[PDB]
């Protein structure tokens, strides 16, 4: 029902990561965080309110039915694959690279 | 201090069925939600299904149902969930996961260490 | 030149929760639901219309309903402690499967389970045949009983009854409840038509998990309540027009008879079956339940696209109080299966009684709580019961992608659902009777739509409402502590006298100025407590430092000693020797 | 509710002895005096006496001390009255019967079925 791009993001350390996700329902939307080998964590949830233990680095804000996900100044703990929520359902999920 | 706590590494050939323990503590296990979740390398995550344990009350996602079971024992604070029929395209890490509060279930900060399964 | 005016009993509300005490009309009766801490109920003196108010109703958090969960279950709680403990009972069991002379099928799964048991003296026992219905009882043929390894098990007393009595819930003093009369009012929104009344109408604690029973009814069609209807873990209430008579009954004799387990205990058990040994069952009309879930489905698809195709189902899985209708029927649990009256397939557009299979259990765990369960003594000769299933509950299965089909099957096992289809119309709210206004002078709860001055002509009623186990000390103490609070504020700004004072501290053009003309005309009192709630503290503050500390010193002792003929000494000189 | 249930409809000889039951209900047993009455037609209705089944206190009407005993049984709420020296004139159909309220007793007003007794 819903989608996000772009497919893979490749990005060297220290750029700015931008990721939007297309929803076709009224739904507050959650984006989570997976790294590899270990179990995805939520990075952010209501479409612009973090998580606990999540920095200022990850933010998010849009208009319309299209949600952002921006995540500036890149680390080594990022390079994830990075995964949009509504109510139980998921994106295809954005692997950045 | 909320934790789950999953037994997994198991290898499954087409046809078995398979169950996965999943324990939960740090908090009240009976008042709020757990959810099952399927990621695998490569597809969209897929939400499986959701369970109260007060009642027992359970959610099915709608293609898997008629193969997937979700039990629970409240005396040891543990989630079962049972999968029949596997096929090849059921291999994938299984997460047992609740929300962020008892309210808003969708926001899922806690999960487990994640069950790996190989079809 | 308007000027601060402090007014006291303005009507305005804060949706603040409290504790709702008893309300419950007036010996056989008193053994049932009734722990005579409850009043008798006025016959509903005052219900005040309030016209042209516009209040926020939200069914879904409300205190009222928490409030009701936690009194009803110590209701149970207090019900069943002074009853015999099982304890004893808890024992091994010989069961062999119930006598039907030959092979025949044993109905209900009855077994016969012998035990050796105590009695009185403590040194003999007594072997003892009681018929125990399989669900009851679990396998170690030895046999023992479900809930021995768990926990313990009391006795319902044997007098005692159970069936539902209405209880009113009535708020405190200073506190008022706000009831929603809006028709087609689906539970979360702006109602547009409120009355306060004292008391709520009767709530009758009814435990039902799939189908409501008994509850109050709809007006005009039916209603669907959830929050969120797009999201899958919310139950789906639903309110009938029109009630659906089940009849319900358990068809065997059931000879009881008694031991005495000890020193002033008694067991009560099926002893035998005299009749046929039969099924319970529970009648449904099927034409009834038909035009039922068409108008179920019609209200459904208005939320749904208007060409999906509305399905339901059975239940999909849980325990047997979430997985079948659970009820009480004189005094016997009931576990209905609802499969015969949801599988219907609705596509986008008589007198045969649909009968329902039902499993009685004597060992209740109801509410759900780990560790703690009830033994309910077996009721003597045949039982029916005439419900009117006027409320539903269902889940919509969810995660499909696409497709046109939404899935409905029965949910529950959370009893807050319950309260919630009868407490939807109710608020709390509570009285702040301060209230700061421009004017000037520069020296129950009806009205409340009315403009201001028109409030104050009614003023004292409301001061006259406020100030009228350990919940209820301390919801009186609270009470008490307000009243004291509003009237030390009251005096600290120079207005001990209740009622309309005025006070000189000149109306700053920054405390939310409004032009000054419509704000006394047009405007009732909630809304001006609405624009000038944040400016308030500053307003309190100002009026202590201006009518207190400076009417203090400028009426201190300044006046007390007044002889002052050569007044003014520094003007004195100014026309001394100048008129020289 | 208030209810008073009694045996009846015994055949006795002069000089035998009888016992009639009376199971009270509905009201708290033991917070209240009972009282029996004799009627018969052409006599009067006599008063036989009361009973205050708490402490099991009782009062026998003059004619009729040392030929009639009362007794209570507080766990099966009932009141028994046992009359010795059974003869002629006591052929009659005997109430067990309540005040109207607990304070004053002399406001008959429930009476049980009746017991007829033919000698
Ligand atoms: C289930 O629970 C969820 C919450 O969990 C409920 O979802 C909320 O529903 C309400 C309505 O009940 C939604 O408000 C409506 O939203 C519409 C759009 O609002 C978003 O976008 C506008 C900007 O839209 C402009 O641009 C659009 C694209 O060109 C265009 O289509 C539109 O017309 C406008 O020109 C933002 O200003 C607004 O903040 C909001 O932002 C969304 O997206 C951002 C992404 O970052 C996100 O942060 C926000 O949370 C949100 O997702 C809009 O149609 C509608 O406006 C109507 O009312 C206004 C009153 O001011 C009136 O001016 C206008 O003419 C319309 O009548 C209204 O605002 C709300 O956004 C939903 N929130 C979420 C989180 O999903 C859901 O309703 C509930 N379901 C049920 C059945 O109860
Ligand atoms: C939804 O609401 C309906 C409608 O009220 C309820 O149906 C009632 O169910 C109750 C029991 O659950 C019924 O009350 C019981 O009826 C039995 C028959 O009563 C006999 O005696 C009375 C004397 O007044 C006569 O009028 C009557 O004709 C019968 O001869 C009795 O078994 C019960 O009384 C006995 O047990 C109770 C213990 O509870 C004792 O207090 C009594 O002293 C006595 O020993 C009792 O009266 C009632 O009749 C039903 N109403 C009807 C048919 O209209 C549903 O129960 C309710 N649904 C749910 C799920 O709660
Ligand atoms: C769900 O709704 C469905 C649609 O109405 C129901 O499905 C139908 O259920 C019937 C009953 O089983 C199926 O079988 C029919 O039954 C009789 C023959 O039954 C004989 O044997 C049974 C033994 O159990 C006995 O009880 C009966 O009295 C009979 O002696 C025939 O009339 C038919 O030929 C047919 O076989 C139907 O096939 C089935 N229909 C469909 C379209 O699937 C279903 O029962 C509903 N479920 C519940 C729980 O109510
Ligand atoms: C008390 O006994 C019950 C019944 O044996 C235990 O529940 C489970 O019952 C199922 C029924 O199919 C069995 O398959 C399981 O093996 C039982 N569990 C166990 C651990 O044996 C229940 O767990 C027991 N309660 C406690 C607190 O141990
Ligand atoms: C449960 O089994 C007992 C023992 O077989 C049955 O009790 C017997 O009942 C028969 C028929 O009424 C009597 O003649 C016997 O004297 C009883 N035996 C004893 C040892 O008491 C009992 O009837 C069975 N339960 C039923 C039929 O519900
Ligand atoms: C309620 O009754 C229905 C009656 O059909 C039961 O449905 C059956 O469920 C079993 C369980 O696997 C299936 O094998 C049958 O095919 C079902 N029958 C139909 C016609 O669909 C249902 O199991 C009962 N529920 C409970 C809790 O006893
Ligand atoms: C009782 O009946 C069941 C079927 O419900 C059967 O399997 C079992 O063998 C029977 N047991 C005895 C002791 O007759
Ligand atoms: C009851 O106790 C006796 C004591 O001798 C024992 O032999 C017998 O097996 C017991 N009976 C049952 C039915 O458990
Ligand atoms: C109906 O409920 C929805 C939420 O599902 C709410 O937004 C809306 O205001 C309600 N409508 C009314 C009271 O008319
Ligand atoms: C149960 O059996 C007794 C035996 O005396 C009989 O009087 C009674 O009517 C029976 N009960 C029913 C409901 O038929
Ligand atoms: C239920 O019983 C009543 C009488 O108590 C009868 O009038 C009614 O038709 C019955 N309803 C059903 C659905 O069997
Ligand atoms: C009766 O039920 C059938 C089958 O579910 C349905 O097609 C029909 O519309 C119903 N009739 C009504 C509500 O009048
Ligand atoms: C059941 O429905 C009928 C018909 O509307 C109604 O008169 C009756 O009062 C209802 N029963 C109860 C117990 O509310």
């Amino acid at each position: 029902v819903l989608t996000q791009s772009p497919g893979t993001l490749s990005l060297s350390p220290g750029e700015t990561a931008i990721i939007s996700c297309r929803t076709s329902q009224y739904g507050s939307l959650a984006w989570y965080q997976q790294r590899p080998g270990q179990a995805p964590r939520l990075v952010i949830y209501s479409g612009s309110t973090r998580a606990a233990g999540i920095p200022d680095r990850f933010s998010g804000s849009r208009w319309g039915p299209d949600y952002n996900l921006t995540i500036s100044n890149l680390e080594s703990g990022d390079f994830g694959v990075y995964y949009c929520q509504q109510y139980e359902f998921f994106g295809q999920g954005t692997k950045v690279q | 201090q909320v934790q789950l706590v999953q037994s997994g590494g198991q290898m499954k050939k087409p046809g078995e069925s398979m169950r996965i323990s999943c324990r939960a503590s740090g908090y009240e296990f009976i008042d709020c939600t757990l959810n099952w979740i399927r990621l695998a390398p490569g597809k969209r995550p897929e939400w499986m299904g959701w369970l109260k344990p007060r009642g027992g009350a359970v959610n099915y996602a709608r293609p898997l149902q008629g193969r997937v079971t979700m039990t629970r024992d409240v005396y040891s604070d543990t989630a079962f969930l049972e999968l029949r029929s596997l096929t090849v395209d059921d291999t994938a890490v299984y997460f047992c996961t609740r929300g962020k509060n008892c309210d808003y279930n969708w926001d899922f900060e806690h999960w487990g260490r994640g069950t790996p399964v190989i079809v | 030149n308007l000027w601060v005016t402090v007014y006291y009993g303005v009507p305005v509300w804060k949706d603040a929760e409290t504790t709702l005490f008893c309300a419950s009309d007036a010996t056989e009766k008193h053994n049932v639901w009734a722990t005579h801490a409850c009043v008798p109920t006025d016959p509903n003196p005052q219900e005040i219309h309030l016209e042209n108010v516009i209040e926020e109703f939200n069914m879904w958090k409300n205190n009222m309903v928490e409030q009701m969960h936690e009194d009803i279950i110590s209701l149970w709680d207090q019900s069943l402690k002074p009853c015999v403990k099982l304890t004893p009972l808890c024992v091994t069991l010989q069961c062999t499967n119930v006598t039907n002379n030959i092979t025949d099928d044993m109905r209900g799964e009855l077994k016969n389970c012998s035990f050796n048991m105590t009695t009185e003296l403590r040194d003999k026992k007594q072997k003892v045949y009681s018929l125990f219905y399989r669900l009851d009882v679990v396998q170690i043929k030895e046999y023992r009983l479900i809930n021995c390894n768990t926990s313990a098990i009391t006795q319902a007393c044997p007098k005692v009854s159970f069936e539902p009595i209405p209880i009113h819930y009535c708020a405190p003093a200073g506190f008022a409840i706000l009831k929603c009369k809006d028709k087609k009012f689906n539970g979360t929104g702006p109602c547009p038509s409120v009355s306060t009344v004292q008391c709520t109408h009767g709530i009758k604690p009814v435990v039902s998990t799939q189908l409501l029973l008994n509850g109050s009814l709809a007006e005009e069609e039916v209603i669907i309540r959830s929050e969120n209807i797009t999201n899958n873990a919310k139950n789906i209430l639903v309110q009938l027009n029109t009630p659906v008579q089940i009849n319900c009954t358990r068809p065997n004799n059931n000879t009881v008879k008694s031991i005495r387990i000890g020193p002033g205990q008694a067991f009560y058990y099926t002893g035998d079956i005299i009749g046929d040994i039969r099924q319970a069952h529970c009648n449904v009309s099927k034409a009834t339940w038909n035009e039922t879930l068409g108008k179920v489905v019609k209200q459904l698809r208005k939320h749904f696209g208007n060409n999906t195709i509305i399905r339901f189902a059975q239940s999909s899985g849980g325990d047997l109080e979430v997985t079948t209708h659970s009820f009480n029927c004189g005094g016997e649990f009931f576990y209905c299966n609802t499969s015969g009256l949801f599988n219907s397939t609705w596509i986008s557009n008589s007198n045969d009684s649909i009968t329902l299979p039902c499993r009685i259990k004597q060992i209740i765990n109801m509410w759900q709580r780990i560790g703690q369960a009830m033994y309910a003594p077996p009721i003597q000769g045949v039982i029916r019961c005439v419900s009117n299933i006027t409320g539903l509950i269902l889940t919509r299965d969810g995660g499909s992608t696409n497709s046109t089909t939404e899935t409905f099957r029965p949910g529950g096992g959370d009893m807050r659902d319950n309260w919630r289809s009868e407490l939807y119309k109710y608020k709390v709210v509570k009285i702040e009777p301060l209230g700061v206004a421009p004017t000037r002078c520069k020296r129950f709860l009806g009205a409340a739509g009315s403009t201001m001055g028109a409030a104050s002509m009614t003023l004292t009623v409301q001061a006259r409402n406020l100030l009228s186990g350990i919940k209820q000390l301390q919801a009186r103490v609270l009470a008490v502590e307000h009243y004291l609070r509003d009237q030390q504020l009251l005096g600290i700004w120079g207005c001990s006298g209740k009622l309309i004072c005025c006070t000189n501290v000149p109306w700053n053009s920054s405390w939310s100025n409004r032009d000054l003309s419509e704000i006394w005309d047009k405007m009732t009192w909630l809304q001006w407590d609405k624009e000038i709630s944040n400016y308030t503290q500053i307003i309190y503050g100002l009026l202590e430092e201006s009518q207190n500390q400076q009417e203090k010193n400028e009426q201190d002792l300044l006046a007390l000693d007044k002889w002052a003929s050569l007044w003014n000494w520094f003007d004195i000189t100014n026309w001394l020797w100048y008129i020289k």
